[PDB]
């Protein structure tokens, strides 16, 4: 079972609320709420994507030509962006 | 799995459904919002009736009516010449001139050629059957794709005084250029948004 | 009030009338028509004096208590012991009908008759017999009078079917050509959307014998008239009882589940393999003894819809033979589509006389036209690709427009041969095969029972002929149609003189001037049409003065 | 976790303890006492031994801890191996 | 502009980069001109509305009058007008400032 090039899954709940699951109740608030995530080693999107009741629409890679390949240039576009803006930020360095 | 393969081919539908309609074909919202028991009620298929024959779907323009489109389902494994020729002879009988066909698992590489060849006259596209089990379109990345006519990019060009090659480039194989079937010298207006402007409008030229 | 042992105006005019004390006499008129309360006999002054006389809390209580009347009277239909809340509701039924005539009391009563399956029938002939009864009265209180009685159903079905006619009418002759639209693109569940047949249904409910009544009354217009009308309205009910899951009809009918599977079929327009086995199956369920709904089964399959649907799935049967190198009598689904057809048009004589037995086919039609048929596609396709290859030769091959005299003759003896030859022309026009086109419309001149004048065929034919707008210009393209084919029968019926008048109406700025002006008084009303005929001509020479200018 | 034993990519070494080309000619007997329980009650009815089955024999172990970690169950695994190789390699499994 | 920026900031972060410090102006006009918070004002809210839409129509980061142009327009300045029409709100304007 299982799909190629995944050999190793890490199962969590984000305790950071940029990966939360933020929604906007009826109230008009905002609300992060808690679910479980999973990362994983080894990249097959198209594949992923397809599976049966899994996101397909907030799940991403950090490989961006497997972002190319299977979404295309503005989502690679995108994705490069939040990648090296990731880098940068995460040691607290801010840049325009 | 019979039941694993109900699920995909009808997830497979919903896709194809929304292609349709983002490509101004005109596709009623009940098959856009078709539940998988109602795929179940509508046609198990583990030989009962996957007839690919059967989900094979005509669909007509918004506007122009007499412009119609054809998605067709082979149910062997890599499509053989013989098999498009049945379809470009469907096609001919009902004067069809574009049809995207699936595919099981993968294309001849002679069908490759096949498909190419006759193009200028009759318009055919291949996607693998992985492709449509998503839409990619709703994911969070892409932002809204949009072909224009040629009058509006006349009028592009003639705002910015700006030549066709000198905007920015979008492949005709890219995935979101497969899904609106754009060919070489269409021009496509993405909408997305921006964290400086809130909303950002740039345009890519197919090639 | 004296019904119940209680006084009225007259009474109140009486005890004022020839009195020493009227104000007295006023005063026990009011203390005996008071609400009886002891708390209220001292409070009525107390609130008179406020400015607020006392039927003014007598209306606001009076609407609060009529509403707890109501929901009282829906509880006691769904609340108590059987026994008990029959009895208690046919008991205030009997307090309650005697102020039925007053503005009050009609629709609590009507909502009693709604909630018990029978009444003694006194009240219900009231209820027919008085307009605002008529009109305010609950479903199932004309549901028991119909069932008890077909006069009122027969009084109120037959305005709803001459509405039904006066829409079929109208939608049949309108002026409108396009490569957008048509009248025939909305779908039996569609047309069910109309309140006519949806109210009918209401009429109806879950009842069987007024099902039975509407049967027998659609079929004594559908024997008169000779329409699929009536039969489009019996589908249409049939179908908007199961758009209801009425399971009084839909699980006994044996004919249900055979129109829900037809219901697809036209939705789609064909009868494709898996709908094409369930009708066949249905088909080979008759068996002797169990024949007698063969006539309404195929009284169903007389729909508009319907015969487009069978006749476009021939055609389409006959173009994929072509392709899949097959003789026609290697097709079983094209004849399960035939047979269905067959039984269809012969559904109106199986009313009049029930004959019960699976039609055979007639052995030319099967081993000579449709072979024709194919050749003269794989003549079109030979002639295309001979056009598209490089110099295949100087003047390529001509298409052969011949006519080989027996697709002729099965145009004009063989009634389903007719029908199927009539939609393969359409197809081809819609598929702009002109020469084609051309090919097969003569010949046309003879034809059985003028199934290619019939209001379907014709009103498609005008449809698809906005695609060629330009040829009408030229005058043989019209005349092939109207100086030869229309006034073979434009002036045998109303419907064809119509067709055509219209299609001039439409098309009219695009024909040549002296074409249409020959047309015009060609077609001019010949005296076998009334008013339709004249306001078309009039709008025929409006246009024509108007094409005058052009 | 469900989801993740699904997508995550399992091969059959994970869940084997160990394995052993015993020789075992007539496929009745077994060269393993244990064996010969299960291994009749699978030869009771004739199971593509009525010719010469092949006389080697090829005994896999399957590790109960990593099976019930992935939920992998006994059938399975047999109907994998026989879509992998048809009927070439005649699959039997002691019941569980 | 409220389901705009919605759509825009899913995440709901308030924090954004932008060219004119409205709350550092409007302090500054409210100690330049010596503004008493603590005493009605004389500012008719029909003026600031019809003064933001005028300056909106002033700020311009690409000029013309088709379609094409006004559209950029707006969308270049989108979020900035967002923000001007929620600072300067007359509500705001009238209650805080």
């Amino acid at each position: 079972q299982g799909i190629e090039q995944i050999s190793k899954v890490y199962m969590h709940l984000p305790q950071t609320d940029n990966k939360k699951k933020i929604i906007i109740t009826e109230d008009g608030e905002f609300k992060a709420l808690q679910e479980w995530i999973l990362e994983t080693d080894g990249v097959s999107l198209m594949r992923v994507l397809s599976e049966k009741d899994v996101d397909p629409v907030r799940t991403t890679s950090n490989d961006i030509v497997e972002i190319f390949t299977v979404l295309g240039i503005e989502a690679v576009r995108k994705a490069l962006e939040r990648e090296l803006y990731h880098v940068i930020s995460f040691d607290g360095s801010y840049v325009n | 799995d019979d039941e694993e393969e109900t699920y995909r081919l009808w997830k497979i539908r919903k896709t194809i459904m929304q292609l349709c309609h983002d490509r101004g074909y005109l596709v009623t919202q009940d098959e856009l919002d078709q539940t998988l028991e109602e795929f179940k009620a509508q046609f198990k298929p583990s030989e009962g009736r996957p007839r690919r024959t059967d989900l094979t779907v005509l669909v007509a323009h918004n506007d122009d009516p007499t412009d119609q489109m054809f998605v067709f389902f082979p149910e062997e494994p890599k499509v053989g010449i013989k098999t498009i020729k049945v379809y470009c002879q469907r096609m001919q009988e009902e004067n069809i001139t574009r049809a995207l066909i699936v595919v099981q698992q993968g294309m001849t590489p002679s069908a490759k050629q096949s498909l190419v060849d006759m193009a200028p006259k009759y318009i055919l596209e291949q996607f693998l059957q992985q492709e449509l089990l998503i839409n990619i379109t709703e994911h969070e990345l892409v932002p809204e794709h949009v072909v224009m006519t040629k009058e509006e990019v006349t009028e592009l060009l003639a705002r910015y005084k700006l030549r066709e090659n000198q905007l920015p480039r979008i492949q005709a194989g890219d995935p979101v250029a497969r899904y609106f079937g754009i060919k070489r010298g269409q021009v496509v207006k993405i909408i997305r948004p921006s964290e400086t402007a809130g909303r950002y409008i740039t345009y890519r030229l197919v090639q | 009030l004296q019904d119940l042992g209680v006084a009225n105006g007259e009474d109140l005019k009486e005890t004022l009338t020839n009195c020493t004390e009227p104000l007295k006499a006023i005063e026990q008129f009011q203390t005996e028509n008071g609400v009886l309360l002891p708390s209220l006999q001292s409070a009525l002054p107390f609130l008179d004096l406020h400015g607020t006389p006392r039927l003014e809390f007598h209306q606001s209580v009076f609407d609060e208590l009529r509403d707890k009347l109501l929901e009282r009277v829906s509880a006691i239909a769904s609340e108590g012991k059987a026994e008990e809340r029959y009895k208690k509701l046919e008991d205030l039924l009997e307090k309650s009908f005697s102020l039925v005539k007053m503005p009050s009391l009609q629709p609590v009563v009507m909502c009693v008759m709604k909630h018990l399956p029978k009444v003694p029938e006194k009240k219900l002939k009231l209820v027919m017999a008085d307009k605002e009864l008529y009109r305010a009265c609950a479903v199932e209180v004309k549901r028991q009078i119909w069932q008890d009685n077909q006069a009122l159903f027969g009084d109120e079905v037959s305005p709803l079917l001459k509405q039904y006619i006066l829409e079929k009418e109208s939608a049949l002759f309108s002026t409108e050509l396009s490569v957008l639209h048509n009248f025939f693109s909305p779908s039996p569940k569609t047309r069910r959307q109309g309140e006519v047949v949806q109210r009918l249904t209401r009429m109806v409910g879950k009842n069987v014998k007024l099902y039975d009544m509407v049967l027998q009354f659609l079929r004594t217009l559908f024997l008169r008239t000779r329409n699929v009308h009536y039969c489009t309205l019996r589908a249409e009910l049939l179908m908007s009882l199961h758009d209801l899951d009425v399971g009084e009809i839909c699980t006994v009918d044996p004919c249900h589940k055979f129109t829900w599977c037809l219901d697809a079929c036209i939705r789609e327009r064909f009868v494709d393999s898996k709908r094409a086995r369930e009708l066949q199956g249905f088909l080979d369920g008759v068996k002797k003894g169990q024949e007698q709904v063969l006539g309404d089964l195929s009284m169903i399959l007389c729909d508009p819809f319907a015969i487009n649907t069978l006749a476009l799935s021939t055609v389409r049967h006959l173009q994929e033979l072509v392709g899949q190198e097959t003789l026609p009598r290697d097709s079983p689904d094209l004849l399960l589509l035939l047979r269905l057809l067959a039984l269809g048009q012969g559904a109106w004589d199986m009313i009049d006389s029930q004959v019960f037995k699976e039609p055979k086919m007639e052995v030319e039609l099967i081993t000579r036209f449709l072979p024709m048929l194919m050749s003269f596609l794989v003549d079109d396709y030979t002639f295309n690709v001979d056009q598209k290859l490089p110099a295949e030769e100087k003047a390529p091959v001509s298409y052969p427009n011949t006519l080989p005299e027996s697709f002729t003759k099965f145009l004009q003896e063989q009634r389903m041969a007719c029908e199927v030859g009539l939609y393969y022309v359409l197809h081809i026009t819609k598929q702009r095969n002109k020469n084609a086109l051309l090919r097969l419309l003569p010949g046309l001149v003879e034809t059985f029972g003028d199934l290619a004048f019939g209001d379907i065929f014709l009103h498609l034919l005008t449809g698809n002929l906005a695609l060629l707008a330009d040829e009408f210009a030229l005058e043989d393209f019209c005349s092939s149609l109207f100086d030869g084919f229309f006034l073979t029968a434009s002036p045998r019926k109303e419907n064809v003189h119509r067709h055509a008048l219209r299609l001039l109406i439409h098309l009219h700025p695009r024909v040549a001037p002296s074409k249409l002006e020959a047309l015009q008084k060609a077609l001019e009303p010949t005296g076998q049409s009334g008013e339709a005929v004249k306001e078309l001509y009039s709008q025929l020479g409006e246009k024509l003065e108007q094409l005058d200018h052009r | 976790k469900d989801i993740l034993c699904r997508l995550e990519h399992t091969t059959l070494r994970k869940v084997t303890a160990n394995t052993a080309i015993y020789y075992d000619p007539n496929p009745q007997s077994t060269v393993v006492a244990e064996d010969q329980e299960w291994v009749n009650v699978y030869y009771e009815m004739p199971d593509f031994d009525v010719a010469r089955i092949s006389p080697w024999l090829l005994r896999v172990e399957l590790d109960r801890k990593h099976m019930t970690d992935r939920k992998l169950t006994m059938e399975q695994i047999a109907e994998k191996i026989n879509a992998g190789f048809g009927d070439d390699l005649n699959c039997i499994f002691n019941d569980d | 502009d409220r389901e705009v920026l919605r759509v825009i900031f899913p995440t709901g972060d308030s924090k954004v980069v932008l060219p004119c410090n409205l709350l550092r102006m409007i302090w500054n006009a409210q100690k330049i001109f010596h503004i008493n918070p603590r005493l009605p004002s004389d500012l008719h809210p029909i003026k600031v509305v019809e003064g933001v839409k005028e300056l909106s129509k002033k700020l311009v980061i690409v000029n013309g009058d088709d379609p094409l142009s006004r559209q950029a327009q707006e969308n270049a300045t989108l979020l900035f007008n967002i923000h001007l029409r929620s600072t300067l709100c007359s509500r705001r304007m009238a209650e805080e400032f």
